[PDB]
């Protein structure tokens, strides 16, 4: 689509991908990244429409391994340019996910994730009928030492792990290094590996890939009760407690209380709590920054301005 | 050798007051053949340092704190003249991430890369930050000269800091 | 041909002490080491 | 243009050729046919010293290109058409660089040996054009006739100055 059909469009709640491609870059299968968002837990209202911005010579090789999936769009375009991200309707977004492709045709260990950083700051520095900083980003990272540049108000250090530094704690970096811990958790447990599987890609079934082993592609199948009733498997979702059935917890409750209400109520486990920043100072800010508690030990308080993680299920 | 040369010349000019601020340098690669010679022609006013401005670490020791200004350079003879303005952008996201509130003088290669500065949200020209932009002031020069031939010697001239010169004789250049 | 060349001009002061700043300690470090020797 | 500045030897045959001169020494560049990048170095230390003077060059080169307008450049890539208004058609009043020759009515009869400072009182107080530079023949101070069409820029003659007819004036002519 051309920026003045996407214009005409509207588009909101969707997902953003930017791609730094190129005519001779390598293929990094974004068949991965669309195929979760297509599980059969969500109804088909529910979907999350998806639109690629990038050179469509790079699209092109991609999309023949993805065609089949029900909402998709190309923007031909760049990610740097301001005019197709406003086409896209980018503040209206719910996550714009930045991605490059050359990650090894040049090797400065140093400049390597220069074009990609600077997408984040143009998106941040964004302004509209309000700013842009508020809208959800999550990069990758080549080189993790990068991590330095994506915020102007952390502390800076060299020598720091990914796991303590600001923009990875808020869950907006995502370098691939960090998946290096796997391989000692996989040998000293071998089922943790296919937990993360199931959790993660959508429920993905040794049945299932076999058939993408023979065929390549996903083929379309004509339903049945024994299909239909394949499809109560849960699905991870954040709450907010404004809404009614929480709020009356939400002003200093302890945790311990929403986890068995809601369990015994909805069958939701909630299990990580998303909190806002600057929520223990007395003093009021704007930083809609937050940062993840996993796990948080029941007698742990609450304020009305979390957020909850948790596995709903389906109905 | 030749990059710092016509830099050089010109900022320690005699007509100028005694603005003996010129104290430092800093990138990693180390000096080369008469490089240093030059530095030693000027032994008081260089005090080189290896070490890479994308490290806070390196940048603490130059006591960049306490600096009046962050000149960057670039060179024009460059392979992809749009890698390194692009590069060089975030040599001024380091140094601004350091201190927020030092002057950067840096140079760009192409005109569209000059929007990108307007993006780091402790940029601010009207404090004094700037970017000369080489094509942008290359072809505004020629295409002045249009209109009237020599304004771009004319021009040219009015910054390089220049002594006059007493010539005796008649030729030319004694008027010029 | 080769124009006026070019002009006679320098000052400076080496700071105030350097290389003389250098050279007095690292003497008084000398005759300190060379006095507990002898 | 020329990459590399020591090659300005072969653009005449006339000059004197030494690899030790500097540009602005050289004739070619004197007489403003040649122009390296490499002169705008200088440019690094007049912004560190006036941060004014970068700004002045901005206006007078690019012709008027203001931060209102390279923020809708930045925004869109192309530079998109307005329909205009009499605040849009009031905003052209600006000065423009020309050249003038000594051969016309107004001031041919100051043209034969008058003074430059006349010429310069007489043009602001008459038409407000500001002469501030003059672009003389090379041959002229010689008594031989020559058919050396070469001229040369003198900048900010000092009032005194001696002007003969075959000469042309730099000035900013007013809009109207």
């Amino acid at each position: 689509l051309t920026r003045s059909e996407a214009a005409m469009t509207v588009l909101s709640g969707h997902v953003v991908v930017c791609i730094f491609g190129d005519v001779s870059s390598a293929l990094i299968g974004l068949r991965n990244l669309v195929m979760p968002l297509r599980a059969s837990n969500f109804h088909y209202h529910e979907l999350k429409h998806i639109v690629f911005v990038g050179s469509i010579e790079y699209l092109k090789r991609e999309w023949e391994t993805l065609h089949n999936f029900p909402k998709v769009s190309i923007l031909p375009g760049t990610p740097l340019s301001r005019a197709d991200l406003r086409a896209v309707n980018i503040n209206l977004c719910d996550m714009c996910v930045i991605l490059s492709a050359n990650q090894n045709n040049i090797d400065d260990t140093s400049l390597q994730d220069k074009e990609c950083i600077l997408a984040s700051l143009n998106i941040k520095s964004m302004q509209f009928d309000t700013t842009g900083v508020n809208i959800p980003i999550i990069t990758e990272l080549v080189n993790d030492t990068n991590v330095q540049f994506l915020d102007q108000d952390d502390d800076d250090d060299p020598d720091t792990e990914l796991y303590l530094t600001q923009p990875f704690a808020c869950g907006t970096a995502f370098a691939v290094s960090v998946l290096d811990s796997l391989m000692s958790a996989t040998y000293f447990n071998d089922n943790i590996l296919t937990l993360i599987r199931t959790l993660v890609t959508g429920g993905a079934t040794p049945e299932l890939e076999a058939l993408i082993a023979e065929e390549n592609a996903l083929r379309g199948g004509y339903s049945t009760p024994q299909t239909l009733a394949n499809r109560d498997r849960c699905r991870v979702a954040q709450l907010a407690l404004l809404d009614g059935p929480f709020a009356d917890l939400g002003d200093g409750g302890c945790y311990g209380d929403l986890f068995c209400k809601a369990l015994k109520t909805y069958n939701m486990l909630c299990f990580g709590i998303y909190r806002l920043r600057d929520a223990h100072l007395s003093t009021p800010s704007q930083c809609t920054k937050r940062y993840v508690i996993t796990n948080p030990p029941y007698e742990f308080e609450l304020v009305p301005t979390d957020l909850i993680f948790c596995l709903m299920q389906f109905d | 050798l030749e990059s710092v040369s016509n830099f050089l010349k010109d900022f320690l000019h005699k007509d100028r007051d005694d603005v003996n601020v010129e104290i430092v340098f800093l990138h990693n690669i180390s000096p080369n053949l008469e490089l240093e010679a030059l530095f030693k022609r000027h032994f008081t006013q260089v005090e080189f340092y290896q070490g890479s401005v994308l490290n806070p670490h390196d940048l603490a020791r130059v006591k960049i704190e306490s600096a009046d200004a962050c000149l960057i350079l670039a060179n024009k003879y460059c392979a992809d003249p749009d890698a390194e303005d692009a590069s060089n952008i975030m040599r001024v996201i380091s140094i601004k991430n350091y201190h927020p509130k030092i002057r950067i003088i840096t140079q760009m290669l192409q005109y569209h890369n000059k929007a990108h500065l307007l993006n780091i949200p402790s940029w601010n020209w009207k404090e004094g930050d700037d970017a000369i932009c080489l094509a942008e002031l290359k072809l505004g020069f020629i295409a002045q000269s249009c209109l009237a031939q020599g304004l771009s010697t004319m021009l040219a001239n009015l910054f390089s800091m220049r002594s006059f010169i007493k010539i005796e004789e008649d030729t030319w250049q004694k008027y010029y | 041909k080769i124009r006026d060349h070019d002009l006679l001009d320098k000052r400076k002061t080496v700071t105030a002490l350097k290389a003389g700043e250098d050279k007095s300690i690292r003497l008084g470090l000398f005759l300190i080491i060379s006095g507990v020797v002898s």
